[PDB]
């Protein structure tokens, strides 16, 4: 009434100040980030599995020659095999027309769930692949626009230092249904076609760093960074074409520039998904 | 591809 | 003197609302969401001038 | 006739009720946390300037490893402003994070470094955060470091304070700050104190040379016995308070800008202040501190 | 603010 | 009368008649001794297979001559196989050791082969291009090329190349390898930086060069490298590794000796100066897995 | 007034002393030869890298020098050795028979004649290949198989002890197989030696001439009478008497496989059986003249 | 009394035949020694001296035209 | 050698 | 020769 209603609300308050204090304590922690990095490290993703990692995802590895560690995406099969993934395409969300520097350091994003496209860099691929005498094997996994998949393994896969332009080299094709595109393809226009499209032994090129065997510039004309040779038969850093089928008309300079593997599909067909991952070779049989 |  | 105190509690009340608004908005960084609300001060301004006259 | 009181008090009693209800709703929402999904950029380096050299052209969350001793940690890199390569150390823009914390949190770093951009699978938007005096110290002792401080008022005007040299000592030296080589348009709050003040009134507002204080760790330049009287609760944040400030980037976030002694919890200018630009009772809309390696 |  | 004589004459006459009958059985023994032809030291082994490693796989334990028939081939042909103690069987397609064969030959001769094959490996020769093409592209099992060199002091050095292959005649017996796999002779196939021209190294490299001869020029020179150096090789304006060059005794030779003025010796630039010609050369291939 | 100078005729003993001395020289000569045969001659015939079906194909493949090559006329068969004459009349000639020094005996039987015998080639002075042909018979089977692959010409060359030379070219030559006794057929004669194979000896008339014709005859060897001399006395065979295996008739106008008389001229009293069993070509020099050289070469012809 | 007419006048007849056997045998040996050259490490160098054989035979005809 |  |  008089002095009444005054000390009602005027009493709620002290108690209100205290609810507030509970609210404040409920509001100190940051949003919870669904992406986490595991704490097992090693020379590479196989080494991480041998150490008990039991799950695909993000880990840090530190190759023998590296003088700083780095985040990789490991594929842990429940079989005890740890694959280090260095390349991944699955939607055309990342632009792969990048320059030398970007190909050397890496671009794209690493995701726990592997739903992220990326190019680990060239330098990294180099440090892992040559850190010891234990030969590595490269496995390419491809997927068409009809859910079919195929693979191609290469044995003794190595990427050279920057002084040699991150030259690719392998001892031999180890089989797979995808077919040996790194061996070059007979497009049938000239007797030298197969040799001019092979990859084994090629230096890496980008538009700004031509090391191809073409008078012109394969990476500039196809829009990617790849181990080019006048120019290619296997091209996974190609332009992402929705649908698979594409035509010369859709291309920017008139040459096939999609994500091809000419020994599995035609060069006028671009893959749906692409993975390039490595594992110490003894892991295969 | 190739370069004819 | 009673005007006096509503004096004080008036202030006490004006700061509290202001503190609650800073605290609720500081939950947009931790909880699933923060309540949208606006502090209507004037109601307080007006409300305290009206205690000046007196 | 002078019963326009009740008018009053009825209010107060009503007011309280509405307060309780909002507090109540915020409590229910706090039963579940915010979440983000920050997929990490492949490219990394020791700080955001090495990342832009290495081709990371976009502003977003990165991992940096300023040093092999330390574990890589997350940071927002601003690659657009002034030629990019700026590592964000502090950022205010929406009130989402409480900066009124104790020494430990100021040491460790708190807040949200980044958040998801409307569609996208990376966090391209910075959140409000404090990187952590330890990290700040170590980044500033790697070599000469410049400091960029940017602010924006509630009408969109914006100013900047650029500091050609910036260093933060380590915990043992209580994060003592040093800044020099000023240029900009906000004024030089850090080195000259508050342009509004005169004589020693102004010099007690200089930050250059101060130690860091928190409400649970008084290192301020106010030599006095009343524990209540410490620059740092009478001002909100963790800062290089002197006696007490000309600038308080870590103050409380007042919605709207203009505030008053009678809105402030303890009656002082505890908002996100930069007295040389808008004086004491104006809290900025945006405020941030970025750093970048300098030259030689 | 300075402390007066 | 002197009949005592008519005596000794019948004596003598009858003796020489018996002497004759016996002499004749002795000529008959002689004649049977003189029916066989001269022994030829050169024999050809009986094992066969795709190549020499295949021969070696089948238990062949010795170096010498054998016939092979690559999958692509429609007629077997003779090759010289070098089989080591460890089971490797190399297929030798080139050899130089004294200057007895003229390597200045025409396209046809380089395509079919010229020189001689010996049980002992003591003969010069060029297996031909067509054969080196059929052996090395017969199956996806990649071959490696090994180049062995010997200087005039007894020194030897080697150079290996992986996934070595010779193209068909449609593509002019183009040479190709994936990469240099090492050896102390160095990688002359990669071109050499002889001097000042900045484009030296590009123009003297050999990977991807078509083969050339005096009468079938496929080089990267407005002139005729092979005709100028007198050899058959995978010329590029012109070369830095040239094992089919002119054979010069003692190694050292100089522009004066040359006929056009350019270095036309058995050279391997990365190992010795182009004005020094090798004593011996060997070119031979093996399935690359034999070196993995 | 009776036995006048009978003493005088002891110009016998003169003789018979000799014969007795000659028989001793001959016994050491055979004995020294027999000791030399304790060790065989040897050659080292490194094999030319180029090969083909026969010398014609080899010259088309770049094989410009005359020497021993390995040919494989047909895949049924195993590659075998032959001497290839790449200089005469355009080259591409496969030598089938070669006589030039007497170093090989041609008096052999059916078998050796069937398989081939003698030396294909020998090491030239200081060279590491066999550039000089030896004396050989390639082999009737192999001659047959070469002549039936296709039209084949025949080139016969010979030279006398004084350096003169002549030749007989036959544009058609075919030799049937063993079942047909290697019967021979030759046509399209040309050259300067005369046409001994087709026309028989020019020194003879009427049926004598015709009985020396070779064309159409079967092959004979001394253990295998196929001659055209119908007779029952076994000693009375053409090949037992004129010494080689040949396409004898009754018996020959040419005897390239006959006996090598050193120096050329020989007489009935030097021959084993008193016949003309030398390396003979009646049409050019008669029957008592033996050639210093004689060879037989062949080459695919045109269609 | 003549036992030695018909005895010689025939022994000469046989040496004539021995003479032809010998020259032929000489010739056969020469031919068979020379064909060892294509077989043996070496062949004996030798020439047939048949003049010595013709003179000797002539010197035997002289002897006949008497009885 | 090289040919300029 | 021939044989009569
Ligand atoms: C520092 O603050 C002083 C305060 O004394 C300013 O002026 C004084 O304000 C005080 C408030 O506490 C008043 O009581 C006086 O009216 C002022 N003092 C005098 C001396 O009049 C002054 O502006 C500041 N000091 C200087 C040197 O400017
Ligand atoms: C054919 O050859 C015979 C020789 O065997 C010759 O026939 C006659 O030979 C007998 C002795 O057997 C003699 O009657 C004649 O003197 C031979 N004729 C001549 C001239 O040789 C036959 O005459 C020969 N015909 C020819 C021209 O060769
Ligand atoms: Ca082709
Ligand atoms: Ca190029
Ligand atoms: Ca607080
Ligand atoms: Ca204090
Ligand atoms: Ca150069
Ligand atoms: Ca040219
Ligand atoms: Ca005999
Ligand atoms: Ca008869």
């Amino acid at each position: 009434y008089l002095q009444e209603i005054y000390n009602s609300n005027n009493q709620k308050i002290v108690n209100l100040k205290e609810k507030v204090a509970q609210l404040e304590a409920q509001c100190q922690e940051p949003c919870k980030d669904t992406v986490q990095i595991h704490d097992i490290t090693g020379k590479d993703c196989q080494d991480i599995a041998n150490k008990g990692a039991k799950q695909s995802g993000l880990y840090f590895i530190k190759p023998l020659k590296a003088n700083q560690q780095f985040l990789v995406y490991c594929e842990i099969d429940g079989s005890g095999n740890g694959w280090t993934v260095f390349q991944k395409r699955l939607d055309g969300s990342v632009d792969f027309k990048k320059n030398w520097i970007q190909y050397k350091e890496g671009f794209g994003h690493l995701s726990p769930t592997g739903t992220t496209e990326f190019w680990l860099g060239n330098e990294k691929i180099h440090l892992i692949s040559t850190q010891s005498a234990i030969p590595y094997a490269l496995r390419v996994e491809l997927e068409d626009w009809n859910g079919r998949t195929s693979t191609a393994d290469y044995a003794m896969f190595k990427v050279g230092p920057e002084a040699d332009k991150y030259r690719l080299t392998y001892a031999y094709f180890a089989g797979g249904d995808a077919g040996d595109a790194f061996d070059g393809f007979d497009f049938g226009d000239d007797p030298s076609d197969k040799f001019f499209t092979s990859h084994n032994g090629m230096q890496f090129s980008t538009w700004d760093n031509d090391n191809d065997k073409f008078e012109g510039n394969c990476a500039e004309q196809d829009g990617s960074g790849w181990w080019m040779n006048k120019c290619h038969a296997g091209h996974l850093n190609g332009v992402y074409y929705q649908g698979g089928t594409y035509s010369k008309a859709s291309t920017p300079n008139g040459y096939d520039n999609g994500i091809i593997w000419a020994t599995w599909k035609t060069r006028w067909y671009s893959m749906k998904k692409t993975t390039m991952k490595i594992i110490p070779f003894n892991r295969l049989t | 591809g190739h370069r004819p | 003197l009673l005007q006096k105190n509503v004096r004080a509690q008036l202030v006490d009340m004006k700061r509290l609302e202001v503190d609650i608004d800073i605290k609720i908005r500081s939950c947009r960084g931790s909880c699933s969401r923060a309540l949208a609300r606006e502090v209507d001060l004037k109601d307080y301004e007006d409300q305290q001038k009206q205690l000046e006259q007196v | 006739n002078l019963r326009v009181l009740r008018s009053i008090l009825e209010n107060l009693r009503s007011k309280i009720q509405k307060l309780e209800s909002d507090v109540s709703a915020q409590m229910e929402y706090c039963r579940t946390p915010c979440t983000v999904s920050c997929n990490i950029p492949v490219v990394s380096g020791k700080e955001c300037e090495e990342i832009i050299r290495k081709g990371g052209e976009t502003s977003e969350m990165y991992l940096i490893q300023p040093d092999s001793s330390v574990k890589p940690y997350r940071v927002y890199c601003d690659m657009n402003t002034e030629n990019g390569g700026w590592t964000v150390i502090q950022n205010r823009q929406d009130g989402s994070v409480d900066f009124g914390r104790k020494w430990d949190p100021y040491k460790q770093g708190f807040g949200n470094v980044a958040t998801n951009t409307d569609g996208k699978n990376y966090c391209g938007l910075p959140g409000e955060y404090w990187l952590g005096n330890d990290k700040i110290s170590q980044l500033t002792r790697m070599g000469p470091t410049e400091l960029l401080i940017e602010m924006e008022d509630w009408k969109g005007d914006k100013v900047k304070a650029h500091y050609g040299g910036f260093t933060v000592q380590n915990e043992a030296n209580k994060y003592q700050i040093s800044v020099n080589k000023y240029r900009g348009t906000a004024g030089n709050a850090l080195m000259d104190g508050a342009s509004q003040l005169m004589g020693e009134n102004r010099t007690m507002t200089i930050h250059n040379g101060m130690f860091f204080s928190t409400y649970d760790r008084d290192n301020d330049g106010w030599l006095t016995s009343d524990p209540r009287k410490q620059c740092s609760k009478e001002d909100g944040g963790g800062w290089w308070y002197n006696r007490c400030h000309a600038a308080n980037p870590n103050g409380r976030y007042y919605w709207g800008g203009q505030y008053t002694w009678d809105m402030a919890k303890h009656g002082t200018d505890d908002g996100v202040v930069w007295m040389n630009w808008k004086g004491s009772w104006y809290s900025m809309r945006k405020m941030s501190m970025k750093i970048r390696p300098f030259f030689p």
